[PDB]
């Protein structure tokens, strides 16, 4: 009904933008890990 | 009455556009906008809303170029195509015609300025052909008034008298007085005259700007051209309307539909690339429902919930839900507002009981064959498919109206007829001529039921008639009132309906008890009865319903004899009439009844078009004045099914 797709679109979005910046958190670490091995190997 | 449950649907946002579009389509449920918990208010885009109001300007372009083409608003099929390449389109026909209509109006408008000034020009010119524009005397002419032209000269024997040149030659329309003098004295002078009344002839545009002979000739070329001109703009713009009408009819009904669309997006609600939609829509309905649902991307939640209970119930739509027999009657059901979704339906009440009391009305035979003739008349106007358009009525009606109409007249007319045979009249008297009634008086044929012409025995009786055809009406509305109270578990107008119903039955019982005939025994405890409910229902709701409420309801009850008062004034009328044409014609001469009869139905047809009117308001007046007033119907509205358009 049209409150039960109130509680799931709020849970939708909820979920869903959580795992984005999940992700795009572990790309961060990605990119410090990736100019961390540039230095090194620059040095 | 409908049962509209509840119909939701939801996906992604441009999933919802399409789905969306896909319900326009099949646009049979009303939407609604749940905007508040826990979601989006839905704006679109900003792109979507340039495009929306973009869309929505080239519908008014379109709208004004079929106001300034003179067409009208008429909805046919689409044309389906880009935004772009259909203003594209719409720009050059709407360029052409705007471009033709302001030559076409500053044409007219020079032609009547010319044509206002014509002769009275050139006669001044003439006059003045000597001194134009010599740079010695300026020449004030003035289309002035009829012959006093020493009021006028008086300034000028208070100027130069011997000088001056100042006279009015010819062109009696308006006196052409032109005093040329000088510059500067004639200012004074011109100053002076103006004083004493006067004005220099300078119109707009350029003949009122410009040296006369010049003038003169350039208003003679538009006065020679103006005419051609203005025809060949006539025909061209009528060519342009006939090769463009149906093009901008079909956009304006594509625009018209993504306009409705764009407008409907606004009330979703987004769920951060998430939407869903909700609203109503009827049971009967939901196969189509569920149709249009199957051309889903992923055939989407199509959520059939529940209509709400007997309580809150306020932005549920509302629907007829009758019987086809009972079809006709909605546009009359629908003249008033709409019930509590949950308030009984009394539509079936109306062609129960509005036929009924209508043939007691009128029971003019003769009448019902002119309403028989003028319904076969608006049955060829219906099979012509035209629409019925009176322009001193601003009456456009479509063909279902019409329809509804003449299906309603004809069922009318049965039983109008049937009364006028209960009744014995058919167009007026024609029985004087053949007694096709048969009275004691004089027996001419089968008798009738109602002499319809005396009243000692039939004015007891049909006051009788009327009353019990009210009571009954007062007491079905009264026991509606009560049963829609114990639906809606609201005691308070079941307890008002039952304490009414009992104290409108002690009144009439205690009424025919004392002021009607004998043999009070009876009766006795049953008006007793009656007086102890009403006091009992009143110690029961407290609500100060008081005896004017009571004797408000018994005015109402007892106000039914108006039908029987009715039929018998336009009967004792249409006697009359009848009894005296047929007098005058027979029985003064026996040779002038071409002439009595033509005078006698042209009388007929005149106290028929000034009466009947208010002779079939009245019936109907006194049904939504009793069956919808006792049952309530007057609370909160309703709120109207409007589902998606495809105005088509």
């Amino acid at each position: 009904g049209g409150l039960g797709l109130i509680k799931s679109l709020a849970e939708k979005e909820k979920q869903l933008l959580e795992r984005l910046e999940a992700a795009k958190k572990e790309a961060e670490e990605r990119v410090k890990r990736a100019e961390a091995e540039a230095k090194a190997l620059l040095e | 009455i409908a049962p509209m449950e509840k119909l939701v649907l939801a996906g992604p946002k441009g999933r919802a556009k399409e789905l969306l579009q896909s319900l326009q389509q099949a646009g049979v449920v009303h939407l609604e906008t749940l905007r508040p918990e826990a979601l989006s208010a839905y704006q679109l885009s900003p792109e979507e809303r340039a495009e929306l109001r973009r869309w929505e300007a080239v519908s008014a372009g379109a709208e004004h170029t079929l106001s300034l083409l003179g067409l009208e608003a008429e909805p046919a099929r689409p044309f389906p195509e880009g935004l772009e390449a259909a203003e594209k389109a719409l720009s050059p026909i709407q360029a052409h015609a705007e471009g033709l209509t302001r030559q076409k109006q500053e044409l007219e408008e020079e032609l009547a300025l010319a044509q206002a000034y014509l002769e009275p020009l050139e006669r001044l010119a003439a006059l003045a052909h000597g001194l134009d524009k010599s740079p010695f005397l300026r020449v004030i002419p003035f289309l002035l008034t009829e012959k006093e032209l020493p009021l006028v000269e008086e300034a000028l024997r208070k100027a130069l008298e011997d000088r001056y040149l100042l006279a009015h030659e010819a062109y009696a329309g308006g006196v052409a007085a032109l005093v040329v003098v000088h510059r500067k004295e004639v200012d004074q002078a011109k100053a002076a005259l103006s004083r004493a009344g006067v004005a220099e002839l300078r119109l707009p545009g350029a003949l009122g700007e410009l040296p006369l002979s010049e003038a003169a000739r350039r208003l003679k070329e538009r006065a020679e051209a103006a005419p051609r001109e203005l025809s060949e703009v006539r025909q061209h713009l009528a060519k342009l309307a006939r090769e463009s009408a149906s093009t901008l009819q079909s956009l304006w009904t594509r625009a018209q539909d993504e306009v409705a669309r764009l407008k409907a997006l606004e009330e979703l609600a987004s769920g951060r690339f998430g939407f869903a939609l909700l609203g109503y829509v009827p049971v009967k309905a939901k196969p189509k429902v569920e149709e249009a649902l199957a051309r889903h991307k992923e055939s989407v939640v199509y959520a059939f919930e529940p209509v709400d209970e007997h309580h809150e119930a306020d932005r549920i739509p509302v629907v007829l839900d009758n019987p086809p027999w009972a079809k006709p009657f909605e546009l009359l059901v629908s003249f008033l507002n709409t019930p509590k979704y949950g308030t009984f339906d009394p539509t079936p009440v109306v062609p129960v009981f509005f036929p009924f009391w209508f043939g007691m009305i009128v029971g003019d035979i003769g009448y019902a064959l002119l309403f028989y003739l003028v319904g076969r008349w608006l049955s060829g106007y219906v099979k012509r498919n035209e629409p019925l358009v009176i322009d001193l009525f601003a009456l456009k009606l479509k063909p279902q109206v019409i329809g509804k109409l003449v299906h309603i007249l004809n069922w009318m007319v049965f039983w109008t007829v049937v009364w006028g045979v209960i009744y014995g009249e058919f167009f007026g008297t024609f029985l004087e001529h053949l007694g096709v009634f048969g009275t004691p008086e004089h027996p001419g044929l089968i008798p009738i039921l109602i002499h319809r012409i005396d009243t000692a025995k039939t004015a007891n009786l049909l006051i009788l008639l009327s009353v019990a055809f009210g009571v009954v009406l007062v007491f079905f509305g009264l026991a509606l009132r009560a049963y829609l109270g114990l639906k809606h578990r609201h005691m308070a107008h079941f307890w008002e309906g039952v304490g009414y119903l009992g104290g409108l039955v002690g009144v009439l019982a205690l009424a025919a008890s004392y002021l009607g005939n004998l043999q009070a025994g009876w009766l006795q405890g049953l008006m007793y009865l009656g007086f102890g409910v009403f006091l009992l229902a009143v110690l029961m709701s407290r609500i100060w319903l008081m005896i004017p409420e009571i004797f408000t309801q018994a005015g109402h009850i007892l106000s039914h004899i108006r039908i029987y008062a009715v039929g018998a004034a336009g009967g004792i009328l249409a006697g009359l009439l009848t009894d005296v044409g047929f007098a005058l014609a027979e029985r003064l001469g026996l040779l002038g009844v071409l002439l009595g009869l033509l005078v006698a139905g042209v009388l007929h047809l005149l106290i028929l078009l000034l009466t009947t009117l208010g002779h079939m308001l009245q019936p109907i007046r006194l049904l939504w004045v009793e069956f919808f007033t006792k049952f309530g119907f007057y609370e909160e509205n309703g709120r109207p099914y409007r589902p998606f358009k495809s105005v088509r």
